[PDB]
């Protein structure tokens, strides 16, 4: 049933017209079909028949739609939705069930074709336009025009959640104490009512919106919880994790390994402990997309644990605003973090993961405060707050870390939780030189074009060395310089070199990077009792 | 209650803004329903469609001695689509040098002024809703909006005549507005500057808008001079850390000459080892505190051109800045102490940081710096409006501090004891 509600004003994009694709030739019951549907909303007003004034034109189609031995039809609408004006946002970002509060009782109502319950703005129409042909191509093709928003252009979804909250507001005021969400053609009301009175209110409802012409579906067919939304199976009570089912396979294709590897990786966020490490090896060198790997036994037992711990499935918990939020984090591996946040112990709201690609150079530390922030956003996204913060690392190390750092850092209100390992400063260099300790001059040098390079040192004690480097650069061979005084050093060592990203070392301290080489530079600080880095311009004197 | 109205355009092949809006806290998005909720009624902003694809960020946030919420809305990215533009807002260059001056908040005037039809559209903007459980709450203005470019420019006439009589009956008073502030500065001692602000108030309010230590102090901002160390017996790394400082600020003044004491770092010799100082190389560096006992000749303002603020940690609570246009050429560099209890975080000592440097920019070029941050953008971004208390907001960008730019502004003079 059409509506009687304002028309939202649209336009196409900035000088473009409408639509003007022929029309396919069609079997003489695709054609027969579709003249009895058009016909049908034709008498619903829902389209209108048009004449040769309108210039253009959408391909209709035919197709039976499944469990239905009967015709449907379908516009291809692709055109018309390039040519038409953008919305703002239809679907920000979907909720997240851990944001939710608990319901006593929560019903749908699918406000089905409903996008045919809204009237389409009346110049706007005219785009809509398109043919029924005729078996011989005689003379005319039976033309329409949609009066109604059209199911798969641009604009009705957007149009459509407009319109209806329109409609909702005055039932959404009268009754504060129920709660309504609509997504696509379903709307989700939900209530702590008693349950005659929920029952109650619903049919108020339905009511309200059947004033609008909006019709509601027969009892032969309505949902009940739970709810599968996009993952989750929702309980008004408590959501749940639907089933993840991996199929146990004889032969494994590359293809098959990714879209497998792909699904895993979801899984982690709330499974972690699931693994892919050797599943992904599988993968290097593949040829072609459907070549068929052998799964090395590394590979089974890997398959094999990971189908253990989707067996467990997993239940969480809805939000309680009157409850503290709870944010702690796990450091798995380098550069491995897990969370998990919570209001009452053990009853899991949300939880998730991170790797991180090392990258240039970076530091745990630095590390953890991104894993803090990342969730610290994504808690003001759910639950508008940001969680406490009980992280595995002492107030000290923090101390000392974040108030020499180079770069303005920060981590909301924390407490320490001893749960080890714990994040450590892997080591620090020195602020000035060491007394009774020896001090090696390093020097590096490689010519750009040959890759020819020598590396070396010579200390105040006498001592000296170089060595000759085949397919070198010049930053390696610097760092190389640097890597050789680490070597023959000693525990207590001072350090001078000329090199830029010496630089770049004594301000950051990372304890991970990229290089290999750096990080084999790394390895040797760590072990070290006490270093002192030094550097002195290029080319001038000192040495 | 409108008038007729002025046309306003963007920039020719411009289409309006379409930024995303940040997350918001409960606590404030609560508050700008309310604020929203209030204004609509007042008829000064309006609910609006789909239809309508143009979007602007918004939050809110309290200004000190201010626990009564305010909305702030981002249109940087509208300001910079809008067309420039008889009042069209002079710079004077007397309140560089007045005794003290004073910010006054007078945001309040443009929402009486309506705002042309056809340009509202550009205004829209929205209020978002906790896990995205409802639609956002879209409006748009019908009224001049405050932070945005356009709306000090309208209210320039009705400005400068509600102004006169204080300006005619004061001329020893200086009066700058810069976007939403009015900046009010005399040598007079406090008793007759406090007092004679209150009056100017007066005067405004009695007009019909409320207009409100705290008080500023122009040119008493002098840039200071690079002190180099001290030593009764200097070591090879005392020598060496002060010839790479030496040799990178000879880019600043290429007077500076490091031979005379990288001569006596040849050798091989223990870090902790003393160096008395050749007749030659004590020269060279009496030499080089003299070049370093003023700034660079030769660096002028040019109005044409973007004002650039790089600041850099200094760690302990310290921060160390630069106002120039060409790398090395300074107009203005300083250094800031952070603010009695921001003794546990960066961005809001960051943030501080840059409003200050902002306003003194304002005062002395009536132009707001381009920032350069030692942060991460996540980092900025998800914190910088906690503190924030300024109506304008500056362009900025995210970069890493060259470690060496550090050392040398670390070497900034300090006052012997201080102010006291
Ligand atoms: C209150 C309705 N509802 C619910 C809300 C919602 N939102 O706010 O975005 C999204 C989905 C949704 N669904 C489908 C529910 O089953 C549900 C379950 C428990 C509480 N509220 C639930």
């Amino acid at each position: 049933p059409i509506s009687p509600i304002e028309t939202v004003p649209v336009k196409l994009k900035p000088g473009m017209d409408g639509p003007k694709v022929k029309q396919w030739p069609l079997t003489e019951e695709k054609i027969k079909a579709l003249v009895e549907i058009c016909t049908e909303m034709e008498k619903e007003g829902k389209i209108s028949k048009i004449g040769p004034e309108n210039p253009y034109n959408t391909p209709v189609f035919a197709i039976k739609k499944k469990d239905s031995t009967k015709w449907r039809k379908l516009v291809d609408f692709r055109e018309l939705n390039k040519r038409t004006q953008d919305f703002w946002e239809v679907q920000l970002g979907i909720p997240h069930p851990a944001g939710l509060k608990k319901k006593k009782s929560v019903t749908v109502l699918d406000v089905g074709d409903a996008y045919f319950s809204v009237p389409l703005d009346e110049d706007f129409r005219k785009y809509t336009a398109f043919t029924i042909p005729s078996i011989n191509n005689e003379t005319p093709g039976i033309r329409y025009q949609y009066n109604v928003l059209p199911q798969g252009w641009k604009g009705s979804p957007a149009i459509f959640q407009s319109s209806m909250t329109k409609i909702l507001e005055p039932f959404r005021k009268q009754n504060p104490d129920i709660v309504i969400y609509q997504y696509m053609d379903d709307l989700y009301v939900g209530s702590d009512l008693e349950i005659g009175q929920h029952r109650t209110k619903i049919e108020e409802l339905r009511q309200h919106l059947l004033r609008w012409g909006l019709t509601t579906p027969d009892k032969k067919h309505q949902k009940e919880p739970p709810f599968l939304w996009m993952g989750y199976e929702l309980h008004p009570d408590k959501w749940t994790v639907q089933p993840i089912v991996l199929p146990e396979k004889d032969s494994w294709t590359v293809n098959d390994i990714q879209k497998l590897v792909g699904k895993l990786n979801w899984a982690s966020q709330i499974y972690p402990g699931i693994k892919v490490r050797q599943l992904c090896k599988l993968l290097r060198g593949t040829k072609a997309l459907t070549e068929v790997i052998p799964l090395t036994e590394e590979a089974e037992l890997e398959l094999a644990e990971n189908r253990e711990i989707l067996k467990e499935p997993v239940h969480g918990v809805y939000y309680d605003p009157s409850k503290d939020l709870i944010a702690e984090i796990q450091k798995q591996g380098q550069g491995q973090w897990t969370y998990q946040i919570y209001q009452e112990p053990f009853k899991n709201l949300k939880t998730g993961k991170y790797a991180r690609m090392r990258g240039a150079h970076t530091n745990d530390v630095k590390q953890l405060t991104e894993a803090v922030q990342k969730i610290t956003t994504e808690s003001i996204v759910i639950w508008g707050k940001t969680p406490k913060f009980k992280l595995p690392i002492q107030k000290e190390t923090w101390e000392t870390w974040w108030t020499e750092y180079w770069q303005a850092t920060w981590i909301p209100e924390w407490e320490f939780v001893n749960t080890p390992p714990l994040v450590k400063l892997w080591y620090q260099l020195e602020k000035e030189p060491i007394v009774g300790a020896e001090t090696f001059y390093v020097d590096g040098a490689a010519n750009r074009e040959t890759k020819l390079g020598k590396a070396g040192y010579v200390t105040n004690r006498g001592r000296q060395k170089v060595v000759t480097l085949t397919d070198t650069t010049n930053q390696k061979t610097e760092l190389q310089a640097i890597y050789l005084a680490l070597q023959d050093s000693g525990l207590e060592v001072n350090i001078v070199t000329d090199s830029q990203y010496a630089l770049g070392i004594i301000q950051a301290q990372p304890d991970q990077s990229e290089s290999e080489l750096v990080n084999q530079i790394i390895e040797q600080l760590i072990k070290k009792e006490k270093v002192y880095l030094a550097w002195v311009p290029a080319h001038k004197g000192i040495g | 209650s409108p008038i007729e109205t002025v046309p306003v355009k963007l920039k020719p092949g411009m289409d309006g803004p379409k930024v995303k809006q940040w997350p918001l806290t409960e606590e404030k998005i609560k508050a700008l329903v309310e604020i929203c909720t209030e204004m609509e009624k007042e008829g000064k902003i309006s609910k609006i469609g789909p239809e309508n694809p143009y979007n602007t960020p918004v939050f809110a946030i309290k200004k000190k001695d201010s626990t009564k919420w305010r909305k702030l809305v981002d249109f940087r990215e509208l300001n910079k689509r809008t067309q420039d533009f008889q009042l069209g807002i002079p710079h004077p260059a007397g309140l560089k040098k007045k005794k003290s001056v004073t910010v006054l908040d007078v945001g309040d005037a443009y929402f009486s002024v309506p705002l042309d039809e056809d340009f509202r559209k550009y205004t829209a903007f929205t209020i978002p809703s906790i896990n995205n459980e409802t639609p956002g709450i879209r409006y748009q203005y019908n009224v001049l909006p405050q932070g945005w470019k356009g709306s000090p420019a309208i209210f320039q006439s009705s400005m400068t005549k509600i102004l006169e009589p204080f300006r005619k009956q004061n001329p020893d008073i200086v009066i700058y507005q810069y976007m939403d502030d009015l900046y009010v500065g005399s040598d007079l001692e406090i008793g007759q500057h406090r007092t004679k602000i209150e009056e100017l108030r007066q005067h405004l309010l009695r007009w019909g808008l409320t207009t409100p230590g705290y008080e500023l102090h122009p040119d008493k901002w002098t840039v200071q001079p690079i002190v180099l160390p001290e030593k009764d017996s200097w070591t090879v790394n005392d020598i060496q850390k002060l010839v790479g400082k030496l040799n990178w600020a000879s880019q600043i003044y290429p007077g500076i000459k490091v031979r005379q004491l990288c001569k006596l770092l040849r050798g091989t010799k223990a870090l902790t080892e003393v160096i008395p100082l050749t007749e030659e190389a004590e020269l060279e560096l009496a030499e080089n505190r003299e070049i370093l006992k003023e700034p660079v000749h030769g660096v002028y303002y040019d109005p044409s051109k973007d004002l650039i603020a790089e600041i850099q940690k200094q760690g302990q609570g310290q921060w160390t800045y630069q106002i120039y246009q060409e790398p090395f050429k300074n107009l203005k560099t300083g250094k800031y102490a952070r603010m009695r209890g921001a003794h546990t975080n960066d961005v809001k000592q960051l943030t501080e940081a840059v409003q200050k440097i902002t306003t003194e920019s304002i005062v002395i070029w009536g132009k707001t710096p381009k920032f350069k941050l030692p942060i991460q953008k996540e980092t900025w971004e998800t914190w910088w409006t906690e503190y924030w208390q300024a109506t304008w907001i500056p362009e900025w960008e995210f970069v890493n501090t060259p470690p060496l730019v550090k050392l040398w502004y670390q070497l900034e003079k300090e006052p012997i004891v201080g102010a006291e």
